């Protein structure tokens, strides 16, 4: 995070039923609000 | 009966010629099989029948 801007850098990963994601802020921050938002694929799949 | 060793990376092939007519091509003739070598992480490296 740079200037109230941000730059995404990472290799892919699956996830499966059951695992947690996790993020954590490394440094102190003050600010009003932010927003992060990501991105995932899933397999169209009927239920019933 | 060429044979391949150690997985070097020439391909086993049988190149056959007389005097005077030039080599004949075994593999052109052959069912012959790739991989789907990928660098994904999730690999899907499949065997198609080339």
């Amino acid at each position: 995070i740079t200037d109230g801007a941000a730059v995404f850098a990472s290799s892919e990963f699956n996830l499966d039923p059951g695992q947690l994601v996790r993020i954590v802020s490394t440094s102190e921050g003050t600010f009003e609000y932010v927003g992060l938002t990501l991105v995932g694929h899933r397999q169209v799949v009927y239920v019933d | 009966r060429s044979l391949k060793e150690g997985i070097g990376i020439t391909v086993s092939d049988l190149f056959v010629a007389t005097g005077n007519g030039g080599y004949q091509s075994i593999s052109q003739w052959e069912a012959t099989t790739f991989l789907y070598e990928t660098d994904a992480e999730g690999t899907s490296i499949d065997g198609g029948r080339q």
